[PDB]
RNA sequence: ACUCUGGUUUCUCUUCAGAUCGCAUAAAUCUUUCGCCUUUUACUAAAGAUUUCCGUGGAGAGGAACAACUCUGAGUCUUAACCCAAUUUUUUGAGGCCUUGCUUUGGCAAGGCUA
């Protein structure tokens, strides 16, 4: 019942403003839903030729999609009434789920890009000059030494931190079994191909 | 200094956006004159011509429409030089304008119901319709046909290339026959025979 | 805010810095975390990211950075010492770099914040490059370190190979740009802080050793410092650190000391808050209540960390002891932007940074009230103090020693010290600190330099700001209604003051011209002058680039131009530059003021110019660092060079004028040499003057460059492309259809994702980002910058090419379009005769 | 340093140099030192190298040019300065100056002003340009242009200048402006008959909440209240003025009596009963006014005993019968009626009388067409005073100098001024640009809407 | 390791609700624009303003249950084996004498003498 989304870059103009945006400018998005024009039903949509709309003097590469005039309201388009500013972007969450739940919580699975280390690469970095003055107290040692990298409970505790909200919070109140739409984000998402 | 010539600009629009008159400053500044001189020679007093009531349109470089209404008829005006690949007879309501002196066909007017006489038309039939409580059937079918035909036989070739008189004959037609049907009986009938 | 206040008198003890770095990489929330850390009573919600300094309802509703926020707080140090700190808050879009470019010019040191899952993105280097390039100290700030740990799930050694990576990266693009040895940069030199603005991390070395040391004890935090990173393993036999390993699977000292630990804590609470959570934290010497052990995983992380971590010193560490106070650092700053230089009287005085004496500000941003109507400039005090109710000498840009018709007196208003969302309103700030000023907003657009009204006439005024791209996206923009033109016009300078990089310009068929950098910055601006200032509705044309015009051959023929007085002639020829050279000029390799024996050697031996015609170069470009040459080719046993002199003035001016609005469009010329074969020049002043020089020498150029095979220039964007290796092909394809081309496609170091760089178009780019992101489902994402010209391909003066109405025109139709819309839309003739 | 060489003179063209348009730059869109040439009249950005008036100077060949700030002549392609006595008339075109010697004897003098063009004009008589039908405000602008106090005080920018303005205040913006638009109508020298206050206008839309708009029309007794209030307020300083130019000219003190009524259907020992509280009972409110507002009866719902329906007439003590202690006007608000009574106690030097032309009826907004019949030499208020005040005042003659007309339905509203010529007897008609020489009879024909009186 | 601090659950009631009352989402009425139009009752779908309904939070009050069980916070958060001092006080070599100035005298001020 749940949605193998991580982050909410999927719903780039396909989401709350993105359609508030379309539904205020008279617009579809393709894959969002359709409304009867706005309040300004015949503010500008029957604007005649002038010599500012003039398309003699207009340069056409790539026609000016809805995505572009929703994305860049107050850019792409004369009158934005009503207009929500979209999220521009969240960085691309980059975590990686585990199958095996025997293999480490803390690994370098072959999703991740190896990292050239470079060492023979010239490169030189200050060194303390091998300074024997400086040695260590016995008694110091590095913090949580006793505790252990990880346990059965991490990886899984991680995977709890990219999950949607019911299951991201250790704790909440109690809701009707009416307010829980369990198929809300299915119709949220993009409609299949095919 | 403000280029406001555009703003009270009068353009027909009956027709599209690349049909009807392009407003350009040098033409629109053209028409905005040609109304002023035309308005000068003529006394108030004894007369006066609002800039609101009438429409300028001009053909230049920028503009390859001449547009016009006159006794009721909206025409376009398009040369065959000016965006005209080649003449298509089939559309009924584009009359051929020919040059007479060369005996060869130089310019399309295209012909259209202009908006007011759509209302009057639409008007008649509502004062048809309204003044029907204890008028017969007969009566309301022969006021009916006589506007019809009155309006008919004025844009024979006009009514074709408009498409929003149409729609607007069939409407008044359907309106009359749902006055007919209700004047028989209350309910309305599931289907009701043309015959 | 007393100590604040007496903090400001003691430039020994404050910090201009300005944190610079790629999109969406923490530097907002750094800040959030600082203001926190000095404000109690400003907490962020446990879900809602706090955005202190996006001010801005844009900047809230879009997410994004947008202009630059100024902060000045308090901030303790490591031992105790409190420091003043002005933070500006750049924003990391590339689109933006003006508000970065505006902050640097007021700032003495860099704050350049990566992100630890991201390597080194295209604003990273940028920045770098730029804070180079304008002398500031540069520190590098590693964040979202917890990424590395909650999100990628590296191994602690691969978290310290991705660290090392970036900073050997770092250290890498400073060593190209630079030259200096010591800007090598290092957390064991305390130039690298690795932090996590989300969870309230940050700590140096020292910091992270000064933990150990308030907590073991009898450990010197400074040598401590100075073992916990590189290849230096620790011995817990000896109890020394050696670059041998002691044993086959012995750790670094960073992994062991401070990566194992900073693991061991982030995975105690995300998956064993309810079992051994609070047996880590009595270990770690950290209790929290029972309502803060209910909180959620990430606000538990918060807590935790601000509570093992405390205040942010290492930031201040690394803040103080490599980024110089404005009594130290005046001197390169007087020095590269001062246009009069360190040599004169006030450039010594300016060195003191004296709180007591000639009063010098310099303002580079323009932050606008409330309502919109009344601009408060905000800028360094460079020397001396401004008071308010203080009248004031305000020096425009095109000031000189000798028109000084540019400056205005001023009355000082309210004076403010601005911290995001409140400002402190002072009476009076000294030397080395940042103002809000008010009472100031008329005589200043863009950047200005205000003085003492009276008693100062040695003063020069400050160079103005280099940004580091050029503004090529041109839009036209008109009110709906065209009575309300004067609020639109109101509107358009008001935008200008607004944005450095703005250009709002005229063109002679009365269509307005808004100048930006990419989509996003002209949406900003749109948005901006619709809904503030102007508050009318407007129109707004497609956007179109701006071109430039070249010259791919010699002219053929020996173009030649007379005065009306027909006592004067000139005889031209235009052809194209060598590779390379016009970028030379542009970025400022070779001035004007250089000799002409360096001039001449340089030509000589790195384009191999002949003597004689290396030193006969007359001008540079359209502008000083205009990219085309005016060479004087006229042979002296033909035409008395005394002679030839008297009209140089004229003739430079009337070459600039003419490379400046080129033949075939109203553009800028570009790449093109110009030489002098012969000019006629008549011996009576009257007869020669620049009324009369001026336009025969436009008239030359123009036809020398008609003549010259002429071709159109256009502007391409270089894009960086974050997609994961399923979606290469998708952006494969997204650029095939705008002309773009993949000069690069690599994987990230330590991350899944891929990284595509490519060239595009920027008429072509248009809707690219939403393409990109629409195609990928928002897997993708790129930023455009401006890199190079680029010929258009076809011939712009065929006459034989048809241009259809709405219609893409193919690839040997593009130049003749654009050249046609261009000039139609400038309200030119339709076409350029040669004969002219 | 060549001055007095420049043979571009004669190439200076006196007809376009029109400065009633914004100072800002063609291209540049920058009101910093803006330049305007002499050839074209265009403004530009400045004298120095790549500035847009140095390339205009070298691309039209116009090589004379005037700094609009600091009042000099320079020729851009040599970079030097022109000074000469020939153009010192331009000059005072830009930005005339006003002594004290010609401002007192400004109202005694009577000769047709020479313009440029060659159509005569006068000073003070000049009509203001009409832009969307902004004709209130140019009625009212003349208004106040015809009151000599006001003028003098407006005729000199050190009057005003050096007054303490708070630094987020913007009023200041309708002081200097309308001291500029009041210089320019009176300047004898002007190039032109008409002044066209574009920067003017811009002043009022910016000052105003956008009321009063350049596109569409207001009411002029709004207008005129609001202006007024601005002018007192911007002049005040940062503290409270009470003796302000206007307060000293325009206002003047009224006392108001009002007696609360009860309910109708009380009855009336219940009534009597409540006379003996205070709330019902008479009470003095002393308040001062900026302008007397003048209600005209009710307009003829019928036609005469003659079949023939008649233009309403009415004397002005009439609708004087206001402001005295006998008439007693009843006040219908929605909830409660009141009897306020109004008493004089302080003639202003300078009345106006602001006649309530349009009232809004129970369903829309109907003018009254009630002819106010007035004399407009000698009208006397002493016995509209009261005693007590009638011997400080022993001034009271009142003589009419300026008369706004408003004439058509309100929707089409069209505003027209009869002002009086100082020092002649003559009486003039300003219809927008249009002056027309209009008998002293026939003012008193027209549907008068805004008046102003003089003491003398 | 000291002493005082004094709950949680549940059922009602009265009020206040900013806040996603509600991570959910209905209906009615009115006034505008339409769509159907031929009249109610239903409606078409946008906007605006209301009301009701299904629920919610805080605070206050009154009963009941576990009323007896402990918290947290504050309070000073209160102890001896063997080992120690050149930067602030139980191990710290810091003593005395004289000169002359000066104070009503006492003394003070500076310098010199050491061992």
């Amino acid at each position: 019942l749940l949605t193998d989304l991580v982050d909410d870059n999927y719903f780039y103009l396909f989401d709350l403003k993105a359609f508030f945006t379309s539904k205020a400018l008279n617009m579809a998005i393709p894959g969002g839903p359709k409304f009867e024009p706005l309040v300004r039903d015949i503010n500008l949509q029957d604007e005649d030729w002038n010599e500012f709309n003039d398309i003699n003097k207009i340069i056409i590469r790539q026609p000016i999609r809805t995505e572009y005039k929703i994305a860049f309201p107050y850019l792409y388009n004369n009158l934005p009434h009503h207009v929500h500013l979209t999220w521009y972007h969240t960085p691309n969450v980059v975590f990686i789920k585990t199958e095996d739940p025997d293999l480490p919580a803390f690994y370098f699975d072959p999703l991740i890009n190896p990292i050239s280390h470079r060492h023979s690469v010239k490169s030189q970095e200050p060194l303390p000059d091998d300074d024997e003055e400086f040695e260590l107290p016995e008694f110091v040692e590095p913090f949580l030494k006793d505790t252990p990298l990880y346990t059965d409970n991490t990886a899984n505790g991680i995977a709890l931190l990219w999950a949607p909200r019911p299951f991201n919070l250790r704790s909440g109140r109690t809701r009707r079994a009416l307010d829980i739409p369990l198929v809300k984000n299915w119709y949220r998402e993009h409609c299949p191909a095919g | 200094p403000n280029n406001e010539n555009i703003v009270g600009y009068n353009n027909k629009k009956c027709w599209p956006r690349d049909a009807r008159m392009r407003l350009m400053k040098h033409d629109v500044n053209l028409g905005r004159a040609v109304f002023w001189d035309i308005k000068n020679r003529l006394p108030r007093s004894v007369t006066t011509v609002q800039w609101e009531n009438s429409f300028v349109s001009v053909y230049s470089k920028d503009n390859p429409n001449l547009l016009f209404n006159m006794c009721g008829f909206e025409c376009r005006i398009l040369p065959k030089c000016r965006t005209s690949y080649e003449e298509f007879t089939h559309k009924d309501g584009v009359w051929n304008l020919q040059n007479e002196v060369t005996k060869e066909r130089t310019a399309q007017c295209f012909l259209r119901v202009d908006d007011e006489s759509m209302q009057r038309f639409h008007n008649r039939v509502r004062q048809i319709l309204m003044a029907s409580g204890s008028t017969t059937f007969t009566k309301i079918v022969n006021k009916w046909n006589t506007a019809l035909i009155g309006l008919m036989t004025y844009f024979r070739e006009a009514v074709v290339n408009t498409q929003e008189l149409l729609d607007l004959l069939v409407k008044c037609e359907n309106k009359i026959q749902t006055r007919i049907k209700i004047g028989l009986n209350s309910k309305m009938p599931s289907r009701f025979p043309p015959v | 805010m007393d100590f604040l206040a007496d903090l400001m008198d003691n430039s020994e003890l404050i910090r201009n810095v300005t944190l610079c770095g790629h999109l969406h990489h923490g530097k907002t929330c750094f800040v959030d975390c600082l203001i926190e850390q000095t404000h109690p009573e400003i907490r962020k919600r446990y879900d809602q990211d706090l955005c202190y300094t996006d001010i801005l309802f844009t900047e809230q509703e879009r997410g994004v950075g947008i202009k630059s926020t100024p902060v000045t707080v308090v901030l303790p140090d490591t031992k105790g010492k409190s420091y003043l700190f002005n933070i500006m808050d750049t924003p990391g879009h590339v689109n933006f770099s003006d508000e970065v470019t505006a902050g640097l010019r007021i700032s003495d040191g860099v704050v350049l914040f990566i992100d630890a899952a991201e390597g080194v993105m295209l604003n990273t280097e940028r920045l770098i490059k730029h804070a180079v390039q304008e002398r500031l100290a540069v520190t590098v700030c590693i964040n979202k370190i917890d990424r590395l740990i909650l999100e990628l799930k590296l191994p602690p050694t691969d978290a310290y190979y991705k660290l090392r990576h970036i900073v050997d990266e770092v250290n890498g693009l400073i060593s190209m740009y630079s030259t200096d040895e010591n800007l090598i940069l290092s957390p064991l030199l305390g130039n690298v802080c690795f932090s996590s603005s989300q969870y309230s991390i940050c700590f140096t070395l020292g910091s992270f050793a000064k933990i150990y040391a308030d907590t073991f004890g009898d450990i010197n935090y400074q040598e401590f410092a100075k073992r916990l990173w590189g290849d230096i393993y620790f011995n817990p036999k000896t109890r020394k650190f050696t670059k041998k390993a002691p044993t086959s699977s012995s750790q670094r000292s960073f992994v062991e000391f401070i990566l194992e630990p900073l693991y061991k804590i982030l995975a105690q609470v995300v998956g064993d808050v309810d079992t051994s959570l609070p047996r880590t934290l009595d270990e770690l010497g950290i209790h929290l209540t029972k309502e803060e052990l209910k909180l959620n995983i990430r606000p538990l992380l918060r807590l935790v960390c601000k509570k093992f971590f405390g205040e942010f010193t290492g930031f201040v560490d690394m803040c103080v002891q490599h980024i110089p106070s404005p009594k130290v650092g005046a001197k390169p700053k007087i020095e590269h932007t001062y246009t009069g230089g360190v040599d004169s009287d006030l450039g010594e005085a300016m060195s003191d940074c004296d709180p007591d004496g000639p009063l010098m500000c310099h303002t580079t941003k323009m932050y606008s009230t409330d309502d919109g109507v009344q601009f408060h400039a905000f800028g360094r005090v460079l020397s001396g103090t401004i008071h308010a109710g203080q009248p004031v000498k305000v020096l425009g840009e095109n000031y000189t020693l000798e028109d000084e018709e540019d400056s205005q007196i001023c009355t000082v208003g309210r004076l403010w010290i601005s911290v995001a969302r409140y400002h402190i309103e002072v009476n009076r700030v000294p030397a080395g600190n940042w103002v809000l000023i008010e009472g100031v907003d008329q005589p200043i657009v863009k950047t200005a330099t205000i003085t003492e009204p009276r008693g100062n006439e040695e003063a020069q005024i400050f160079r103005p700001l280099k940004f580091n791209t050029t503004s090529v996206i041109k839009i036209a923009v008109e009110p709906v209604n065209p009575s309300e033109l004067p609020k639109m016009l109101d509107g358009l300078r008001k935008v200008n003051k607004s944005y450095p990089s703005l250009t709002t310009k005229v063109e002679e068929s009365g269509e307005h011209v808004i100048l930006g950098t990419g989509e996003l910055y002209l949406d900003c601006v749109m948005h901006d002058l619709r809904k503030m200032y102007s508050e009318i509705d407007i129109k707004v044309a497609d956007p179109v680039v701006t071109f430039c015009e070249t010259v791919v051959e010699t002219s053929s023929l020996k173009c030649f131009a007379e005065t009306p007085n027909k006592k004067n002639k000139i005889t031209m020829i235009a052809e194209p530059l060598e590779k390379g050279l016009a970028e030379d000029i542009e970025n400022e390799v070779v001035q004007i003021t250089w000799n002409r024996k360096k001039l001449g050697e340089f030509f000589q031996t790195k384009y191999d110019w002949d003597l004689l015609a290396a030193r006969s170069i007359w001008a540079f470009g359209p502008d000083a660092t205009g990219p085309n040459i005016l060479v004087d080719d006229t042979l002296p046993s033909e035409v008395d060079k005394a002679l030839l002199g008297s009209v140089k003035d004229s003739i430079v001016q009337g070459f600039q004028w003419g490379t400046r609005e080129g033949p075939l469009c109203d553009e800028l010329i570009r790449n093109v040499k110009f030489k002098i074969l012969d000019a006629v020049v008549a011996q009576e002043p009257l007869h020669r003057g620049g009324g009369q020089i001026i336009p025969t020498a436009r008239r030359v150029v123009y036809s020398a460059f008609l003549m010259a095979t002429p071709r159109l220039m256009e502007p391409y964007y270089f894009v960086e492309v974050q997609a994961p290796a399923d979606c290469v092909s998708a952006v494969y394809t997204v650029l095939a259809r705008r002309r773009g081309h993949v000069t690069q496609d690599a994987p990230i170091p330590g991350s899944p994702l891929y990284t595509i760089k490519a060239f595009i178009p920027a008429i072509d780019s248009f809707g690219f980002e939403t393409d990109l992101r629409t195609h990928t489902q928002g897997q993708a994402f790129s930023l455009s910058v401006f890199h190079h010209w680029q010929i258009v391909p076809g011939d712009p003066l065929d006459k034989s090419i048809v241009i259809r109405p709405l219609e893409p025109q193919p690839a040997p139709h593009l130049a003749r379009e654009f050249m046609i819309k261009t000039r139609r839309r400038k309200g030119l003739s339709e076409d350029v005769s040669i004969s002219k | 340093r060549r001055s007095r060489h420049c043979p571009y003179l004669d190439t200076i063209n006196r007809s376009v140099l029109d400065f009633d348009f914004e100072k800002l730059c063609s291209i540049s869109l920058s009101h910093i030192n803006a330049y305007a040439c002499l050839v074209c009249g265009k403004y530009f950005q400045g004298r120095g190298l790549k500035s847009h008036a140095y390339i205009h100077s070298v691309q039209f060949s116009h090589h004379v040019f005037l700094n609009l700030h600091t009042l000099k002549f320079y020729c851009l392609p040599d970079n030097y300065e022109i000074i000469d006595s020939s153009l010192e008339d331009i000059t005072y075109v830009l930005k005339p100056t006003f002594t004290k010697q010609q401002i007192a004897n400004l109202d005694k003098q009577a000769k047709l002003s020479r313009a440029y063009d060659g159509t005569t004009y006068l000073p003070g008589i000049v009509g203001l340009n009409n832009i969307k039908a902004n004709d209130y405000a140019n009625a009212v602008l003349q208004a106040l242009s015809n009151v000599p106090p006001l003028r003098n005080y407006f005729l000199e920018e050190d009057n005003y200048k050096n007054i303490k303005r708070p630094p987020g205040d913007i009023m200041f913006l309708l002081v200097q402006r309308f001291g500029e638009l009041m210089r320019k109508l009176w300047n004898p020298r002007n190039f032109k008959a008409h002044v066209s206050p574009h920067e003017m206008l811009q002043a009022v839309v910016l000052c105003s909440k956008k009321t009063f708009q350049i596109t569409k029309q207001g009411d002029g007794v709004d207008f005129l209240s609001w202006f007024l209030n601005a002018l007192h307020s911007a002049l005040g300083g940062t503290k409270k003025k009470k003796k302000t130019i206007v307060t000293d000219v325009f206002q003047g003190s009224m006392r108001i009596f009002t007696k609360k009524l009860p309910h109708p259907d009380l009855p009336a020992e219940e009534k009597e009963q409540l006379l003996h509280n205070d709330e019902y009972q008479e009470t003095m409110v002393e308040s001062t006014f900026m302008y007397l507002t003048l209600d005209l009866p009710t307009a003829p719902l019928y036609k005469d005993e003659k079949e023939q329906l008649i233009i309403p007439q009415v004397p002005l003590f009439n609708i004087l019968a206001k402001f005295n202690g006998i008439t007693e006007k009843e006040y219908k608000t929605y909830k409660e009626n009141f009897l306020k009574r109004f008493q004089l106690t302080k003639l202003p030097p300078y009345l106006i009388f602001c006649i309530k032309r349009f009232t809004k009826n129970n369903f829309f907004v109907e003018k009254n067409p009630t002819i106010v019949n007035f004399p407009i030499t000698n009208v006397d208020l002493r016995e509209y005073l009261s005693e007590e005040v009638q011997a400080v005042h022993k001034n009271t003659t009142y003589d009419l100098i300026a008369n706004i007309v408003h004439d058509g339905k309100p929707s089409e509203g069209s505003y027209r001024i009869h002002v009086l010529h100082h020092g002649t007897g003559k009486w003039y008609e300003l219809q927008d640009l249009q002056v027309t020489d209009i008998l002293p009879q026939m003012i008193t024909l027209s549907e008068a809407y805004i008046q102003i009186w003089k003491r003398r």
